[PDB]
Formats: structure tokens, C-alpha cells, sequence
């Protein structure tokens, strides 16, 4: 057998599925909370860059998508849940994906502001205003994902070992 | 320093407060002002560019008719009509053309088909004699434009001279970047000065109705702006 | 409050809802009637590029498209409705556009052959040359644009107000 | 020298014989090997490149019911669902999501739609009592991964250390160049060495039912090689 | 007149423009309970041995469940906290509100200085613990600095211009 | 960077996940752990000082008695008892040595005085006969000292070895500096490291009882301490 010695710089992506990453059920007119958060691992690094695609998919708990006037904003945090004003990116409304070809369709795909970066301890939230008298979220059927892995198309989500390079340490210092 | 948001018709960055909304007037023709956004305390700036910054905006209206025994399956209108980018089907548009619901019967109403050439609209059910009906069709043959206040109600300029007719702006696709509407004109304001959308056009538009089934606000509009922290 | 003073060529498209245009309905096999008419406006210059899109959407009258052997002629005109040979331009078909994705497709949008420009007061005219036993044109929900704003694609319609630049006249 | 193939779960180049395929577990969730390719004896070498091979896999699962007097026309799952690509309509997808058949009427059985939100189906049809039933709905949650064998069932590395869900793999439209799945890793073996294909999720995936209809053979893999001649 | 400093000694509390308070009920570490801001033109200065003095009470005109928390807490623009500049992360009980303010030994102070620009926040976040009673604006109030007072100190004051 | 915090027996900048409380044992005197602290996740370091680094911590018990035809109007105890920093008065005290509560007149019962030299204290009410009772009375003839685990279960050191008497605790005036409490040692931790505070005596303390109207928690610890970030 043999396999090649892939670069650290490793090409990956986002979802629900996974362990530095988790989601809660959201009312209505609830801006505070992080329907998901995410957090990073031990002795890693990731890396968002600007051009990244971007996709929430949240539903209703009776399985409808919810008012588009609804608002997502992902936003970097300093550690211990202290969000921070500069950083922030995709501060997106929840209509106007056609979730149907979102992911699909370059069109379609929703690419990030600015880049972004991720020490190996610090937090990234994801928080959602929807507005009153309407549906809440359900955490069952929702879903985020970000970065095209798999696609000529879009980008990817850097990562790489803390360990293993030197200027690690410097460039999560640079952040 | 400098970001890139997207601004809605409520809420959002601004906080509900400093968003005001209004409905147009149909029997004197006169140019309008259904939104304005006003800079809030905190910000530095905001700017705006034309040819940088994306756009939508869907307007609607409302009518209303009387349920009757013949089965009408068919309602006229009192705003010219035309599908969303062109199409005689429905679920293929970006969006329905219209909606309609039955105050009886709470639920929705499906809808089939029109004609798109005259004020027409076919319904896929049957109305009961009595039963009290709203419909909120696509709106046409307006125009849409801005203008800045400097605090007073005191008007000092306008950002881009020639109104772009919102007929147009329904019948390109939306969404799309290369296809994606982005005016002209270069505007820039500060603190408590305020940034009116402004609408020349018959029919009554509307904002809220509380009983439309596709969301709780029932038009809208979502700008891209870049603002100094 | 701050404006940019934008320049003076101002890119601009031209369709129904306007003061300086105007449409009435034909009939069949009506050349010389001119389904629309446009003219200038006082002291502007309306300028059109050769790369400029082009786009008819007629109609019959019950809701329809006509036939697709019908003919569009868009042709400059001298003063007192007079045609002439030189300077016209889009001399197409009536078929072969798929309204559908018309202006929406860089593919479908069907572009102007040769510069064009109107003085202060002039005309550009829209002929049709509609075969008989057909359908009429219905005014009501007929309509015409040209130039290309808000899309990268595509090319506008330049407007200047005559009385800013002075070499304006020279360019007249 | 060098070619560009396809290889399948079945035979292919190879001969049926160095393929072997295989079931997941349930009850404990494990890195199961469902599929395996040993390299025969007459090749030279074998590739295997990210961004460079396409690849398509499309799994199923197989539940059954019970018919009743009561006219279900509905039937609950055991696995999470969703549209092939996302879409409400049936037709329109590149394959069917679920796919049914009657035990006593030997026949197929069209779908109309799902809520797609709950493990939920419908059925066009209307079952008899004590009809027995067969159903191949789509599968999600799970995981998809590769890794090399030398010649001994003792492994010495592996492709890709992150697993890609075959939930996202089913939502990408497949078989589109731009848009084509490609995962990452460079590997290479020679004679008698073999790449197994392993999987982790809970629900039963199947290869063989000798009572479907669209094809012989439910689930299929096609990927993409270079091989040394 | 003596013509007095520009940088003046005042004493902060509720009934003033540029704060405000609003009602909170259980487990609402997010809500602040009081909020303040910088007015235009002036800037505001807390030394670190600044007193500092809540006096939250129940609707029903009682103290609350000592175990609640109390945290000064600076923000940047947009309501934004931050984790740096903090001060006085102090709890509900121990004050002896009696005493409080006119006892020097029971008067508390914050931990280190503070600076407020024209437009910046400072927000009063308070926990209390579930199945307790809620607080009460109408009778809540508080006091920071301790204006015409020997001990203690005074919140500076400047025009910025 | 640092800062300077105050912790406490619930929740406060932890979560209430990475504390436990627990009781002690009464038959076997023994060293038990009634509190301990894990460092969360999220920080980096916590430090601790003596001479820096107020505290409080106010203990009690629980006892019952049985409602009787006769007058009590006083009650025995099994816990030696003294005043709040020491005084014959009630209502003069920084807290009340202690709480009493019937459980049918669900109403509190106030305190006139008490002996203080033998397990004895006063009741202003006349509890009637067969009426439950609980006392939550002020606890005295025990040590309080701190330890440090690393992880496991498994000490590694001690912050100071002689231990500081609970009684001594509350004849201390509290919460006044110059005659604030301030032990010794200088202990510092990391992630998931645990400082355990534990308790020699025999006397049964409690954390919670659900009836208490001096609010829900009983007793309290709030202890200073410094914090990297």
C-alpha cells in the first residue's frame, strides 16, 4: 500500500454531526442565544477564509421553513460566550437562499464578507431573530453547514495541528 | 473598521425604533414614502454605493372580495399583473405571484394559473356563498426611489435623479450575482440623519395584515450597505 | 447628509411609463404606422451605444404572443416624423427572443448592430410589419425597453443635460 | 500505459471475485467494511487521487409493514429522510428517494410525496390487509471512509483521516462537473492489496433483494481510478 | 466666583437621562437590569476606589436572595460586552444596606479604574437563582461615587471640547 | 489579563455543572469534602492567595422537634451554639443565629434571645400541639481546610496545614476589611483541576431544604479569588 503525505493544510467542512459543535431549540425574538454553536478543538487551528460559503437550513418544528424577514448573523466570540463587534461576518437574512440549489448552485451560494480565523480555544456563535407571533426553530430538522469541500466550486474550511508547525503559535497570536 | 450588512424593513442592526414604515395614497398620485431608516446614535456613518451593493424588495397589495353561489374559480383585479420573471406556472416562480386565503376557512389557498395580460387571477377552490376572502397579489406600474434628511424633514439632495420602475424591478430574477439589480448613486449620512424610500405608484401597498400565512410581514426589503463600525 | 456628484452621463434605460415616448395600437399589415414613438426630451442628449440591448415584449390583444414571421424595425427618424436609411438599427424578427429569459440571459439579450444618437429634438420610431390574417398589437400589454441598467451585463443608455457641457453643441 | 476507469461493486475489471461487499452493523455502531477491491494479479499498480476522480454512491435501506383493513397510505421509518438534491415533487429528482412493491401484486408502487421533516412517507397506492410489503427508502447519518490493506487484514494507514457524510453526499447533486463530488487523499497499492470502503451509521443498508425493480443490484458504487495498465 | 475645575466631582444614580433600568425576573444574566451611557461631548471617569452601592428590592418591598450576583460591566458600542474592564463581580448579600453607604468600613469599592468615552455603555447584569421573587424598578436604585464625603471618592466629569 | 472574582456555592462564573456541594458524616468524624470547584474548560489558570483574598462562609444545620399540649416556648439543640460575633440581642446581629419555621402555619417564627451557654435557644411563638417544626440553628465545633486534586481523585498537596475553626469563623465580625477573614496559602490550578473544601465536624449541615424563608440556598460560601482570563 501506499498513500501520499496530504499537506496539514487540510481541506474539510462544517455540520452537525461532530463533537466541537452543538445546537438548541430558539423561540421567538430571541437574539442572545447561539441556536448552534461551535467551539475549537484542542491543539488546532481553523481557518475560515472570506470567500466561504455560508449555509443555514433551519426549519419549523411541523417541517416548513420559517418567515425569510427571520435574521442569521454569525459572529466571532472572545472566550467564555463574549461576543466582539469587529469580526463579525454573514449578517444574512433567512429568506433569499432557495435552499433547494443553495449548496448547489454557485449562484446560489452565499459566500462569507471577511475572513476569519479560529484559535484552538475560542467560540463562534450563530445567533438568529425571528420575529414575534411566528414558529420557533427545531433543532431535530435544522442544520448549518459551511465550506464546499467536494466542488471545483467555493472554498473550503482550513485546518491544520496545532503541533506540527512552528508559526503556529504566531499566527494564532496575528489571529 | 468598515463592514458590509444587509438592513430590513424592521429591526435588524437598527433596533426597530429607527425604522418607520407607511403605507402609499392611491387618489392623489404623489410620491410617497412607505420606509425611512434612520442613523442611530451608536454608528459613525453609513454609506451606500451604487453598483457594490445588492438589493430586493417585494412588494405586494391587498384586496378583497364576497363569496357568492356561483362558482367564480376567478377573481378580477385593480393592479396590472404578471408573473414573477415571467412564467405561466406556479411553484416554478422565485416566489408566488399571489396568495390568497379564506377568513373561514383558515388555511391556505392554492393557485393554478392567470391570464397576465389583464387584471385577472384564477383560484384552485371553490369559494362558499358568504365566506370572506383576502388575496395579496404582485403589485406593478410604480416607481421607486431615495432621497436624505438632514434630521428636519429638510430635504438637501437626491441620491440618483431617474426613478427605476419596481415593474422592472419584479421582472428581473432576483438573487442572482451578474443578474443581481444594483442602482446607482453614491450616498453617505451620520448621526440621526435619515434615508427615505420613497414610492409613486396607485395601488395600496401593504406591511402588516396579521392573517397571511407565508410569513408575518407580508412585503419586504433587504439592502446591502457598508457602514463605519 | 452627502451625495457624490455623480457624473454627468448618466446611464439610463428607456420603457413605457414615460413623458417622451408614446405607443398606439396596429392592426395588420401597417408599416408606415409606428407602433412607438420617441422623441428628446428639451435641452438633453440621449445617447445609445452599438452594443445596446434590445427588447420588444408585443402582444396580442386576447394575451398572446404573435406570429414569429413578424417583423420589428427600430429606425431613426429627421424631424416631422421623417425616416430615413442611414442610422437605423435592429432590423430583427419578432420571433427568436424567448421572452421568458429575454433580458434575464446575456444569451437571449439581443443586441443594437450600429452606434445610434438623438439631438434635443428628434424621433426613433418602431416600425412592425405584421402579416395578414393575424392578430392585432394591443397596447395595453405591449412594451418596449432598451439599455441595460443594474446588471453587469449588458449596456445602458446615456443621457446628458445639454446646457452643462459646453462642447455638447459640437457633439450634437 | 495509463487509463482513466470506472470501477463498480460488481465484477468490472476485476471479475466478481477480488470485489466483496458486505452489511453494517446496528446495534453497535461501528466502522463496518461494507465494500472491498483487492487488487488482482494481472495489474501493475493502482491509483487513486482527490480532486482528481469522480465517484457516485447511492445507498438505500430496506424496512417492511403490514397490511390493514385501515387505509394507511402512509408509513412511518426508522431512518432520517430527505429529498434526492432537496425537492417536494417525485419525478423530478435524478433518482427516486423510495421506491416500494407490493409482495402479492407483483407490481411497482409510485410515491407522491413525504413530509421530509419526520421519518414519514406516502403512498400512492392503498394496500390490502395482509398484504405483505417491501420498502427501500433513502438513507442519511452516516459516514463514509477508506482505508488500505496489505494483503493480511492489518492495515498501515489511511486515505483521509475526516469521515464526509453520506447525508451531505446524497444532498449534492451527483454527476455534475463543477459541482462533482471529489474527496481528498493520494493513495496507491499494487497486487493482492486491497481498499476497503467502510461505513458508520445505525440503519441496515442492503446490496441484494432479488425482488426490486428498478435494477438488480439496489445500491451502487461508481468511482473513478487511473490504473498502470 | 471662584472659577471651579473642568474636571467636576458628581455622584451617578437614577433619575438622570443617560441611564435607565428596567424590570428583570429569574435566571436573566443577559438582560441588564440598568444601563448607562456616555453623553455627547463629555467624558465620564471611575477611579478604581470608587464606592459603589445597589439597592435592588422585591415588588413586595423586600431584599432578595443574598446568593444573587451583581456585575459593573463595561461594553463596547452596540451593547457589546467585554471581558477586560470589568469591575466590581460582587454578590447581592453583604452590604448591610443600613450601613452601607454611611459606614465607610461597610461601604463597598470597585477593583481597578474604569474610563467611559462619549459614547460607550456600562451595564449592570444581575443572576438570581430560580424560584425567586423578581426585581422591582420602581424601588430598586443605585448610587456609585460618594459626592461631598470625606472617604470614599467621586465620579470625574469633563467636557470634551 | 487578571482579574479579581468572587465564587460562590452556586453557578456564578462556572455554570453550576463544575461545582458539587455534598453533606458531611456525623458518627464517623472524618475530613469530609462538603464543596469543591473543577476549573471549567474555558479558562486558563486560577490563583489563589492568603492575605489578598477576602471570604465568607456562613454554615448552619437542621433539626425538628414535635408540637406539644404544654408551653415550650423553648427548644434544646444538639449543636453548640454561641451569638453572631457575639451579642445577647437579636435582630442586632449581621444575620440571625438562627431560623425557625412551622410547617403548618407556613409562616416564619421569630427569635427573642437564648442562653447561649448550654444547647438552648427561645421561642416568641407558642407552637401548637402535634404542629411540625424545623430550626435552622447556627453550627459551631468544627474545622474547615482546603485541598487540591489533579483530575483523578488523587492529591498532590495541601494549601495550608492547620486547619481554621468554623466557630472562630463566625466570632469573627465578617465583610469588614482590617477585620476581614484572610487565610493562608498560595495555591494555583489549571483545566479541570479541582480545589475541594472540606469539613471536620459532627454536627449535620445542610445546602438545602426547599422551606427555608431566608431564601433558597441556607448556607453560602463567597470567596475571593484571582483569575487568568
Amino acid at each position: 500500500p501506499e498513500i501520499g503525505n496530504n499537506g496539514a493544510e487540510k481541506q474539510i467542512s462544517l455540520h452537525k454531526g461532530q463533537p466541537f459543535i452543538d445546537t438548541q431549540d430558539v423561540g421567538a425574538a430571541d437574539p442572545n442565544t447561539p441556536a448552534v454553536t461551535i467551539e475549537g478543538p484542542s491543539d488546532y487551528v481553523i481557518a475560515i477564509d472570506a470567500g466561504t460559503p455560508v449555509a443555514p437550513e433551519f426549519r419549523d418544528a411541523n417541517g416548513d421553513k420559517l418567515d425569510p424577514s427571520t435574521r442569521v448573523t454569525i459572529q466571532k466570540c472572545d472566550k467564555q460566550g463574549n461576543p466582539l463587534g469587529d469580526g463579525i461576518v454573514f449578517s444574512d437574512t433567512l429568506g433569499r437562499f432557495e435552499y433547494s440549489k443553495m449548496r448547489s448552485d454557485p449562484d446560489y451560494m452565499r459566500k462569507t464578507t471577511t475572513s476569519l480565523m479560529i484559535d484552538e480555544r475560542e467560540i463562534v456563535k450563530i445567533f438568529v431573530e425571528v420575529p414575534p407571533n411566528a414558529n420557533g426553530m427545531d433543532a431535530d430538522n435544522s442544520r448549518i453547514t459551511i465550506g464546499d469541500d467536494t466542488s471545483d466550486y467555493g472554498k473550503a474550511v482550513g485546518i491544520v495541528e496545532h503541533g506540527d508547525l512552528s508559526p503556529a503559535e504566531s499566527k494564532a497570536v496575528r489571529q | 473598521q468598515t463592514q458590509e450588512y444587509t438592513i430590513n424593513h424592521t429591526g435588524g442592526v437598527l433596533g426597530d425604533s429607527y425604522v418607520t414604515t407607511a403605507s402609499n395614497q392611491t387618489s392623489p398620485q404623489r410620491e410617497t414614502a412607505v420606509l425611512s431608516f434612520e442613523c442611530p446614535r451608536k454608528f459613525e456613518e453609513i454609506n451606500y454605493v451604487g453598483q457594490r451593493d445588492a438589493t430586493r424588495f417585494v412588494p405586494r397589495t391587498t384586496e378583497s372580495i364576497t363569496g357568492s353561489a356561483n362558482d367564480d374559480t376567478v377573481v378580477d383585479l385593480t393592479a396590472n399583473i404578471q408573473p414573477v420573471a415571467g412564467e405561466e406556472v406556479i411553484a416554478e416562480q422565485d416566489y408566488p405571484v399571489a396568495v390568497a386565503y379564506n377568513v373561514t376557512q383558515g388555511v391556505e389557498v392554492d393557485v393554478v394559473d392567470a391570464d397576465y395580460a389583464a387584471d385577472t387571477v384564477t383560484l384552485g377552490t371553490n369559494p362558499a356563498d358568504g365566506d370572506e376572502v383576502k388575496v395579496w397579489p404582485i403589485m406593478s406600474d410604480g416607481d421607486v426611489q431615495f432621497r436624505l434628511i438632514n434630521q428636519f424633514g429638510q430635504e438637501e439632495g437626491r441620491v440618483y435623479p431617474w426613478s427605476t420602475p419596481l415593474y422592472r424591478w419584479h421582472d428581473f430574477p432576483q438573487l442572482k450575482r451578474g443578474r443581481e439589480i444594483n442602482l446607482h448613486g453614491s450616498a453617505s449620512w451620520s448621526e440621526n440623519e435619515t434615508l427615505e424610500i420613497l414610492l409613486d405608484a396607485p395601488q395600496a401597498l401593504t406591511w402588516e395584515d396579521s392573517d397571511y400565512p407565508r410569513g408575518q410581514y407580508v412585503t419586504t426589503l433587504e439592502q446591502d450597505v457598508e457602514i463605519t463600525l
